[PDB]
C-alpha cells in the first residue's frame, strides 16, 4: 500500500519548474497548493486513461491511452504515438 | 417535407415529473438543442472509442463507456444504472 | 420665501449597485438591434458582397457577442478585484485575454 | 399487435429514431441492438433531471411557465450540470446574480 | 459604424458582469475586442455559406461556426 | 536576486525533465491504485504523464507570474494560483 | 505504419546536409496524423451538413480554409489546386 | 504508373485514400480528395521542416532536435496560432525573460 506520497514531489523541483516559467520570487505557501493542483490534474488524466484500459479488457495502461486521454482533455501530446 | 423533433417526448416527460407545469416554445427549442448536442457528443465518443479497438459495432458497452467518459460524477453512475435497467428490461421482454 | 429644498445626489456606487441588480435580474438584449445589424453588415462586406443575413442569424450573433462580452467583463472584474482596485482598466482586459489564450 | 420498442423497454424517448440516426449518422458500418435502447435511456434520464430542476426553480418564482431564465438557473445552480454544460451559452438565459463581497461599500 | 456600439450600451454590458467603476479609456478596447470576435465568427459563417452554394447566410451557419469555436449556442435550432 | 536570473537562464535553455522520476512513478501508481487494483503501467505511459504534467505546471507558473506582475509584486502567492485557474476555467 | 520515408524525402529535398533524430521523427509522425485527422474530420462534418455522401476536392478545400490560418492556407490551397491539375494533366 | 508520380508528390496518395475509405467518415470518396489532402500535408511538412532546419543551422547543429522543432513552431505566428494547444515532448520552453 502507498500512503502520503505526494510529498515526494520535492520543494527544489517546484523551484526548478517555477524558474523555467520565469518566476523570480516564491512564497512558502506555493508548494502545498502546487501539490494539490498536480494531484487534481493527475487524477483527471488517470480516470480517463483507466476507463480506456478497462473497456479494452486490458490489464496494463499503454502510452496510446494516455495520449488519447490528454487529447480528450485538450492537452494533445506529440512524440508518443497517435 | 417535414422536420423531426423531440418536442412531444420532452413534453411527456415534463408531464411525468411536473404535472401542473407547462413550457414555453423557446424553452422547447433549448431542450431540443440540448438533446441533439448530447446525442452528438455520446455518439462521436462511442464511434471514436470503437475505432480505437478496431471494432465495427457500437454495442451497449461502447455507449456505457462513453457515458462514463463524458458525464461528470454521480450523474454518470445514475445514468449507467438506468441504462442497464432499460437493457435488461428489453432483454426480459421480446 | 417660496423656495424648494433639494434631495441632493446619491453617493457614487449606490445607483451603480441598483442598476447592477436590475440588469442582473432582467434578460433583454443590451445592444441596440439596428447598429449591431449595420456593424455585422459592414464586417461581412469585406469578404463578398450581395450576402443576405437572416434576422435569426443576426439575433444569434448578437446573443453570442453579448455572452462573450459579459464573460470577459466578469473575468476583468476578477482581475481588477485581485489588484485591489474597483475600476477596470484596459490592462486588465489585455491580461484576461492573455490568460484566456485569445491573445497570443 | 406490433408493439413499439419504447413501450417494450418502458421509455418515453423513441428507440427507433435514435437507431435510425445512429445508423445514418456515419459512425460505423453496423450498430448493435442494445445501443439505441441504452442511448435513449441516458437521454431520458438527463432531460428528466434538467426539466425537474427547471420546474423547481420556476416553482420558487411562483410561475407556471418554464422560460430560458429558469433553465439557465437550473443549469448554473447545480455543480455537476454546470461542469457538463460548461461551454454552452443559453439564449435569453441571463446571468446568475453574483455581487462580490469587497465590491460592496462599508 | 463601430461607434454605433454606444457608451451607455457597453456600460450596461459591463454592469451585467458586476463591474462598479469604468475607466474612460476602456470603451475603445471593448469595441476592438468585439470587432475581433465578430470578425472571426462572421468569416467562418461566410465561408460555410460559400461552401453551401447559397447567397444568404442562415442561422445554422452561425451556430455551426460558433460551435466549431467552442462557443456552442442553444436555442436556434442546433 | 542574481542567481534567480541565472536559474531562469539555465532552465529555460535546458530540455531534460525537472521532476524526479521515481517519486512521480510512485505518485502515479498511488493515484491509479484507488480506481482499480493490480494495475500495470508501461514505461512510456509514465513518461508521457511526466512530460504532460511538467508542461502544464510550466504554463500555470507563467500565467501566475503574469498575475503577480499585475499586482505590482514580484513574489507569486497562492491567490495568483487560484486566480489563474479560475480564469482559465478549472474548478 | 509510419511516414518516415516520405519525411526523409522532403527533408533531403529542402535540406540535403541536415539529419534528424528519432524523437523528431515520432514528433513528425504525430503531427502529420493529427493534421490529417483534423482535416478529414472537418471535411466529413461538412459532407454531413450539406446532405452529401461524397468527399470531393471542394469540401477538402473548404476544410483547409477553415482550419489552417492566414496566408498558409492560401498557399496550401494553391498547392493543392496545382496538384489537382497536375493529376488531371497526367 | 503510381498516382504519386502522376501528381508529382512524394506522399503516398494510395495510403491517404485507404485511410479515408476505412476511416468511417463517408460512404464514398472522390478521386481529387486524397491528392488534395496529400498535397496539403506535403506543403505543411515542408514548411515546418524548413523552419526547423533554419533553427538548427542557427544553433550550429547538424541534426534536428525536438528543441529545434519547438523553437521553429513557437517563433512562427501562423504555426503557433495553428498549434497553440500542442505541447512538444522534450521541447522545453521558449526563452523569454
Amino acid at each position: 500500500v502507498l500512503r502520503d506520497n505526494i510529498q515526494g514531489i520535492t520543494k527544489p523541483a517546484i523551484r526548478r519548474l517555477a524558474r523555467r516559467g520565469g518566476v523570480k520570487r516564491i512564497s512558502g505557501l506555493i508548494y502545498e497548493e502546487t501539490r494539490g493542483v498536480l494531484k487534481v490534474f493527475l487524477e483527471n488524466v488517470i480516470r480517463d486513461a483507466v476507463t480506456y484500459t478497462e473497456h479494452a479488457k486490458r490489464k496494463t495502461v499503454t502510452a496510446m491511452d494516455v495520449v488519447y486521454a490528454l487529447k480528450r482533455q485538450g492537452r494533445t501530446l506529440y512524440g508518443f504515438g497517435g | 417535407s417535414r422536420k423531426e423533433s423531440y418536442s412531444i417526448y420532452v413534453y411527456k416527460v415534463l408531464k411525468q415529473v411536473h404535472p401542473d407545469t407547462g413550457i414555453s416554445s423557446k424553452a422547447m427549442g433549448i431542450m431540443n438543442s440540448f438533446v441533439n448536442d448530447i446525442f452528438e457528443r455520446i455518439a462521436g465518443e462511442a464511434s471514436r472509442l470503437a475505432h480505437y479497438n478496431k471494432r465495427s459495432t457500437i454495442t451497449s458497452r461502447e455507449i456505457q463507456t462513453a457515458v462514463r467518459l463524458l458525464l461528470p460524477g454521480e450523474l454518470a453512475k445514475h445514468a449507467v444504472s438506468e441504462g442497464t435497467k432499460a437493457v435488461t428490461c428489453y432483454t426480459s421482454a421480446k | 420665501t417660496g423656495g424648494v429644498m433639494k434631495p441632493h445626489r446619491y453617493r457614487p456606487g449606490t445607483v451603480a449597485l441598483r442598476e447592477i441588480r436590475r440588469y442582473q435580474k432582467s434578460t433583454e438584449l443590451l445592444i441596440r438591434k439596428l447598429p449591431f445589424q449595420r456593424l455585422v453588415r459592414e464586417i461581412a462586406q469585406d469578404f463578398k458582397t450581395d450576402l443576405r443575413f437572416q434576422s435569426a442569424a443576426i439575433g444569434a450573433l448578437q446573443e453570442a457577442s453579448e455572452a462573450y462580452l459579459v464573460g470577459l467583463f466578469e473575468d476583468t472584474n476578477l482581475c481588477a478585484i485581485h489588484a485591489k482596485r474597483v475600476t477596470i482598466m484596459p490592462k486588465d482586459i489585455q491580461l484576461a485575454r492573455r490568460i484566456r489564450g485569445e491573445r497570443a | 399487435k406490433a408493439k413499439t420498442r419504447s413501450s417494450r423497454a418502458g421509455l418515453q424517448f423513441p428507440v427507433g429514431r435514435v437507431h435510425r440516426l445512429l445508423r445514418k449518422g456515419n459512425y460505423s458500418e453496423r450498430v448493435g441492438a442494445g445501443a439505441p435502447v441504452y442511448l435513449a435511456a441516458v437521454l431520458e434520464y438527463l432531460t428528466a433531471e434538467i426539466l425537474e430542476l427547471a420546474g423547481n426553480a420556476a416553482r420558487d418564482n411562483k410561475k407556471t411557465r418554464i422560460i430560458p431564465r429558469h433553465l439557465q438557473l437550473a443549469i448554473r445552480n447545480d455543480e455537476e450540470l454546470n461542469k457538463l454544460l460548461g461551454r454552452v451559452t443559453i439564449a435569453q438565459g441571463g446571468v446568475l446574480p453574483n455581487i462580490q463581497a469587497v465590491l460592496l461599500p462599508k
